[PDB]
This record gives C-alpha cells, structure tokens and sequence, in this order.
RNA sequence: AAAUCCAGGUACGGGUGAAGACACCCGUUAGGCGCAACGGGACGGAAAGACCCCGUGAAGCUUUACUGUAGCUUAAUAUUG
RNA sequence: GUUAAUCUAGCUGUAACCAGUACCGAGAACGAACACACGUAGUCAAGGAGAGGAUCCUAAGGUUAGCGAGUGAACUAUAGC
RNA sequence: UUGUGGUAGACGAGCGUUGUAUUGGAGUUGAAGUCAAAGCGUGAGCAUUGGUGGAUCCAAUACAAGUGAGAAUGCCGGCAUGAGUAACGCUUGGGAGUGAGAAUCUCCCAAACCGAUUGACUAAGGUUUCCUGGACCAGGGUCGUCCUUCCAGGGUUAGUCUGGACCUAAGCUGAGGCUGAAAAGCGUAGGCGAUGGACAACAGGUUAAUAUUCCUGUACUUACAGUUAGACUGAUGGAGUG
RNA sequence: GGGUAGGUGGUAAGAACCUCAGAUCCGGAGAUUUCCGAAUGGAGCAAUCCGGUAGUUGGAAACAGCUAUCAUUAAUUGAUGAAUAAAUAGUCAAUUAAAGCAAUACGUGGUGAAGUGAAACAUCUCAGUAGCCACAGGAAAAGAAAACGAAUGUGAUUCCGUGUGUAGUGGCGAGCGAAAGCGGAACAGGCCAAACUUAUCAUUAGAUAGGGGUUGUAGGGCUUGCAAUGUGGACUUGAAAACGAUAGAAGAAGCUGUUGGAAAGCAGCGCGCAAAAGGGUGAUAGCCCCGUAUUUGAAAUUGUUUUCAUACCUAGCGAGAUCCCUGAGUAGCUCGGAAAACGUUAUUUUGAGUGAAUCUGCCCAGACCAUUGGGUAAGCCUAAAUACUAAUUAGUGACCGAUAGCGAAACAGUACCGUGAGGGAAAGGUGAAAAGAACCCAGAGAUGGGAGUGAAAUAGAUUCUGAAACCAUAUGCCUACAACG
C-alpha cells in the first residue's frame, strides 16, 4: 500500500524538529512530501503560517494501542481472513 | 526497349579493347527483325522478335 | 567604429653590419605632456608577387604530337526469296 | 414533342455559393544585410508666361529628411567672382 | 686518473598528469580547485601557513593512455590599442502644455523644400506593420514623456468589384501508344494554364480603424417553381458573328 | 485485469469540480480516428477548389442537410461489338492483388567512373569501390556433382583458421592472389519432363485432367513373381500440457552520546542476511524509506516446445532381353568480349553465325590424341551455421563529463544564411526547502542601502566554484638635463 495516508497520527525521525507529533494532510507520492500540521511552519513574507513539506523517510507512524507509545516499522503482509490489505506494526501486533 | 518480346534477351554491355588495349565501354544490341507469328486463337500479330528465336519458332513450326 | 600591433621609457651625424640602422661603435643635440597641421621615414598598412623561375602541378586552346573514339562511308554475313 | 414537351412576354414567391477586401505601395513597411541618397507595371495630373508633362513660382494636399550649438584658421568639396 | 661547449642526430636515467587494481590513510574540528607569502630541491617539479570554498582526496608498487604547449597569416570565447579620434548617411524659429527630466513629445503660429510631385488611386510584393490605451530592458547612429519597437484590447462584412464555379494562347500534363540497359524521354484524345475574351450597381452618408461590400434612395441580372396569354421547339453537331 | 487513496500533463500558485458505489495511474483488447499525403471522383500553387452517381430527410422546385460509392494497371469471369459475313481489336460490367514508406544497416542484380599508385603515363591499379536504378527478405544469394583431383582417396551448399603471402599471374614494374588438402560451426535432401497407361476434346492433339516415374557400384518403363504394413519428414487441422513475454504482491534488522544549521559521519553497545547491487533522505546509512536476493501470481493477447489423434507425400529383394525413355537452336566450332587468382587460357558465361550424338552414348582429369579412371548436363525446390540492428527490455564500461560527448543535456536540424539543393551554431548548476528577500530611507523607477528568513545574503535571482588578459582606488619608494631590447 502507502506506509503514509493522510489523516493517521505521524512523528518526525529526523530533522530540526524531534518527536514532533502531528497529523498529516496532504501527501505529493510523485515527489515523495508531506504535509504535516503542527510542522515547520515557515514565516512566508508576501508582497501566514503555511507549513512546508517533509519527505516521507523522516517521518514514522505513531502506534497507539501500545502503553508504550514508541515508534516501529509496518508490517502489509497481515491481510485478515475478513479482511483486505492493512497495515500492521513489525515490533507489535496492532493493526493500524 | 530493345529486348524481345518473346524471350527477354537484352543487349549485353562489354569493352572496345582496341589494338594497345585502350578499354572503352560499348553495347551488344541484339538482332531485332519484325517477322510475324500466329497463336492458337487467330489474332495474327506482328512481333519485335530476335534472330535466335526465329530459328526456334521456324523448326517448330510456329511460322 | 576600423584596418595595424613581438615588449617599448621609440633623436641626429660619420662608421659598421645579412652590404641603406631609434637601439650597435665613436661623437653630437635634447626638460615632462598635449593640440592643429604636413607627409620624409619606421624598406608604413591592406594582398602567402600578377612579372621571372622551380614543381616529373592544374586548367583552357591548338595541330600533319601519341593512343583511342561519337559520327560519315565501304565490304562479308543474318533478316531473305 | 400532340393527347403536350419546350420556349417567349407578363404577375406572385424563393435563392444567389467559395477565397481576396486592413495598412504600406517607398529619402523609414517591397527588392537592396538597415529607419541604406538605388531600383519597381499602370492610373488622376490644377493656375500665370509658354509649343508643352520643359523651365521659374504657387494651388489641392503633404514633409521637418531622427544628432545639435558655435567659430567663420590652414586644408578639402561645391557655388560665385 | 682522464674528462664534463654543442644544432641535426644515436643512447641512458627520470619528473608530472588521468584512471584501474590491491595495500595504508586524511576529510564539515572543513576535501579538491583558486589567489597570496620574505620556503626546499641538480631540473622536470615539490611541500608549509592563512583568506576564500563547501565534498571528496593523498602517499607507496605495478598497469593503461585522447598524457605534457609560446609560435601553425592556427580554431573558439573574452579583452585591450587605434580613441573617446573618423563618422552620426539633404531642412528651421518660437509661444502654450505635459512631465521628476525636453531642441528632440502634443497643440498653435510662422518658416523652408515638393508640386509630371515628397500629392491622390491601385496592381505586384510584404504579412498586422492598421486603430485606441499603456511602457520606455533592448532596437532608433543623440535624446525621448516618443517611435513603423514592445504589451493588452481591437478592425477587414459583396448576386453586380479582383479571381474560381465559363473560355481558351504560348505552354504544361498526358489514359492507351512509341522509343529507351534502368530511371526516364516523346506524344494522341482528354485536362489544366491569364498577362487576354464573355458576365448585372450607381450616388451619397457613417465608425478610431471597413467600404461600389454596411446604411439610406433608386436599379439591373441569372436560375427556380406556380400562374395568365401567345407559339411547335429546334442540339453534344453545321454555318454566321465573336 | 492489477492497484490503491488521491487527482484534473510541464513553466502552475489560485479559481471550479471528480473521487475512497473504488477515480487518476499501470498492462491487454476495442471504437472513434477533420484535412493533405502512394492519394486514388475531377483538378490543383500540398494541407484548398469543383463535382457525378444511388439512397433518405426537408422543401412547391431549384437547392441544402445526412449516408455510401466513384483513379489507373494486371489476371480471371460475363456481356457487347468494328473496316468485314463470321472472327479478333476495342468498349462496358464484376471479383481479387499491388502502387508507397523506411532501419543512412544488411542481400542480390543491372550500369559504372575519377582522384590516387605506377614517384610522369596510355596496358594496369584505385575497382567492380562510391554513385544512379530495379527487386524483395527476415535474412537473402548459392546449392545436392556432366564435381575434386591423383589415390586400395573425398562424397551438396555456406562460414572461420591454415595451406601462404605458396603454385601462378603482371609494361614479369607497381601490384594481384587462388583451388586442392587439413582442423572446425551446422547437416536434408526432395520433386517434375519423357518413355507406358487412362478419360475427353469436328480427337487431324501436336491439347486438357489422372496414374506412373526420377536416375550412375546406371536407373526407370515393358512381361512375371516374393516380401510389405511399417518408418519418415523440408509438412494440414484439432485437443491437452509445460515453459515464457506483456501490469504487479509479500519482501528481515537500531538506539545512545559529541562537533554540528541538519549526522546517516565519529565514538559506545547491539542486530539481520539466499538482501553489504542501486537511488533518495538537510554531510559518507547494511538496520529511515524506496528496492534488491528470494518466494510468487494472469481474466485477455502473444511466443517456443512437447504429447495424442489427424490428413498429403513417402519403403524392399529377385527372374526375362538387339524393346522404349533418360531435358535441342541445346553441348560444341567460329568472330568479338568477360567471370574466374590468371592482363583471355583449360573450365564457366554470351551479342552475331553455324550446329551433333543417344548407354558400344555424352562430358571431364590446363592446348591435343589413345589407354585408364571419374561423373551423367541442357528442368525445378530447400531449413541450419552466415551478415546487419534505427527498434523493445535488463545491464556494462581502466568511454565523454558542457571548447568534450551525437550537429543537438534546453522547444536543434530550432534561430539564422541562401531564391534553391543545401549550409548550420551558442549557452546547463541559488538553497536541503523560496523561507524569491513584507517593512523603512533616497529615488520617477529599475535599483541601492538597513530590516527580515536562513547555517552563510562575499548564497539575492548578474544566482556552484570564480584564475588570467583587462579597467579603476590606495599605504610604501622612485621619477619633470634625459638617449632607454
Ligand atoms: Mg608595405
Ligand atoms: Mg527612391
Ligand atoms: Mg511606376
Ligand atoms: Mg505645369
Ligand atoms: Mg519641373
Ligand atoms: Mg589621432
Ligand atoms: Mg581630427
Ligand atoms: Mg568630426
Ligand atoms: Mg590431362
């Protein structure tokens, strides 16, 4: 599938900003951007605070399910008997 | 063209190798003599056909 | 703008010299720098001299130079009795 | 062609397709490498004197020749003497 | 001990460059490249420090070559000099206005040339150069608020005009066909081919830009049916005219 | 069918929508496919103009919409029909093929130079090269012996090495240069004409369609018997299966600290492997991501092979006897020329002329004759090895890295030159990301100077670095009686 969709929980590996939790809207594939909200928000001068994209390797799923809530890998191969393809933590088993 | 009608036989191109052998390309035309023929449905035509030819069709009697 | 241009702070006489010198030799003269001029020189500039010669170089042209040839003409043979 | 077609004259009605149509037409739009003194078919062609489309000046109309301002030396061109 | 000048030219030993191989190793605590400096070598050449720069690179031994530049009236790019020199390619004076800025633009008034023309209409060409508003990187041999330049928007209106839908000349093409190694060449019927023949529209007005085209007024033509009357029509061909 | 969650092609933000009832995207198959162009209704100055015919719709009718068809040539079929009575030419109609393009390449075939070398030059070479032209093809051409050629011999063709720079050939100068033999890649040989026989053609057949038969230690036909039911393919239709090609699915493993703008480096402690190929991620990552190794999967279209059935073709050993057949303007001979290594010569071809024989035959073994020996022309067909790659896919390089490399890293055969054929360029890089430099002062404005973002604005849109020639500024020293590579 995409290891990022808009709309799931997402925090940033690397980069000035560390564990900076957000959500993410938009998502350029062809060119590999993020649009995550609550980032790098860059002081445009127009002659605002819209944000600036973020490459898809910075950023990692946020588990939730967990008490711990760390960050880890994605598994797809977990197709669910009444389920289609979903995504699912490697270090983990929580679907999501 | 200055080939026959019944066969194709064509003029043959070779040298003018003169006395000093000085080359010089020249043309062979064939004999060419309008002598008649008559086929197997009337139509009685008049023909370009060459000499050797005229001696195969006067043996076999195709005038 | 231009052609030009080995670097230049680029005198004159006699002599010498690849044989006619801004530079060499021996004398002489001359503060540094422009502007308008004129043309003696720098064998000035523009053109790998047109003449001449050389190349076992080219092309054009000529002819009773050579060798061949398109054409024109003559004979045998086929077309053909 | 007559058991009427076709034409002529008139009345009523209908239709009239396709491309060109601007502007320049040359001392600045064309051919000259240019906003280059050159070249390019035909048409209109006023008045005075005059044979006249010559020649001098003007009309209808139209242009400011896309670097200026001075001085009035040599020198050069052009005119005048 | 004897020697060590040297072009053409023979011989020997060598430096450097680019890359590959294995071996060591330096690098955002700043790599190569680039400039600067008062170093070291017998030479080709080689280090050291600092500024700049912002990621690759150095030494040892072999190997392989697009391997080493001052000259070719060398090629390409840049830059001088000549020089702020010659040239700027037929013409004026002013008032008022604009504008930050005017000899140079707009208006006015003169002035000076043209006038068998520098005027007016069009063909050929060219292809938006036309009209309005705006701009002043570049082009304009100066300047410029302005240009035939640039930008945004716009304009070309036909039964009768130029040409097709009609005609043919020179000529071009050319079914069959003739000739020619091949391609092609020649040529008949047909078909094209105006610079020519035949065909019906005049005047005036209007817009910033069009006009016998649009509009106003008055016209003509060529087809088509339907209708009234008269009449027998009379060609792909013959003749006359053209 | 795959495949998810975004998307409406690049300079591109905004505006208005489609979409998670499964769009866009990717792969297969389809349909649409204006006009010119072989161009083909007729023209024509290419991309425009003018039509005919047959339907249908509108209209009272011209006329207009909307459909299809309308070139020439060759073959075949039918109809018609001349001078001329019949017949043929011709004309009309119907059906089926191509005409063109390009892969600047490869193949064949026709025609065919010169420069140059010879230190000049004509014989000769360059060269059967370039060019022009016709013709296809996926490869072509060639080809199954009237052979090699010296032997108790090989046994279609093609291609590579060697023979050898040999034997020879050459104004015996320059130069040219095989055929055998040998080692190899690959390997297949089939089929007509004619004798004889059948059926039919006014059967004057000398013709049409069958059977039969294919050749050399000669064969086949003609008369007579035995054994055969089978291999074999240069090959037709079906069915089944396998392996692929065209989208894709899963696809292991990491944290901490320091410099730091950002660490993925450096350092500490780990970890995974059929994956330490590669690309990106703020600096050099095996563990951040995308992949790779590996394991996989196709509705539809397509390729190669295999299996079973299925046609057509294809099979063997003897006996008799003057029987018949065994490719005619042909092989030769002569005149002029050439291919072959050979500058004309056996062999091979031919423009002109002449011209045989028939198994006791014909040709051949470098003029020629005899002996000996080899092979049977004058008819056709043929995969493989071989040559070439503009093209599709994967990948490589002791190959180039913007004066290089394709002429061309970008909208290049463009702009531009030329009437036309044709000739024919130059130039790329901000930063990690526009956070493209709001605001203030001067100014008409571009712009500049502060500010602001940012690691740096000596990164600022003149945009990586930024030498030299070159032009300006400045500390320090010298120079205005001086002849200066
Ligand atoms: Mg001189
Ligand atoms: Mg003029
Ligand atoms: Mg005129
Ligand atoms: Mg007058
Ligand atoms: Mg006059
Ligand atoms: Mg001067
Ligand atoms: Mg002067
Ligand atoms: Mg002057
Ligand atoms: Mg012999």
């Amino acid at each position: 599938m995409q290891r990022i969709k808009k709309g799931d929980k997402v925090v940033v590996i690397t980069g000035k900003n560390k564990g900076g939790s957000g959500i993410v809207l938009k998502i350029m594939p062809a060119r590999q951007q993020a649009i995550v909200e609550g980032l790098n928000k860059v002081t445009r001068h127009k002659k605002v605070q819209q944000e600036a994209p973020i490459f898809l390797s910075k950023l990692a799923l946020f588990d939730q399910k967990a008490k711990q809530q760390t960050i880890g890998k994605i598994k797809y191969v977990m197709d669910p008997k009444t389920n289609k393809k979903t995504r699912v933590f490697k270090k983990s088993n929580n679907t999501l | 063209a200055k080939k026959d009608q019944l066969t194709l036989r064509g003029p043959l191109y070779g040298n003018n190798r003169s006395h000093s052998k000085t080359i010089t390309r020249r043309k062979w035309n064939v004999n060419l003599q309008p002598c008649k023929v008559k086929t197997a449905d009337g139509k009685t035509t008049r023909i370009l056909v060459s000499t050797r030819t005229l001696r195969t069709l006067k043996k076999h009697n195709r005038l």
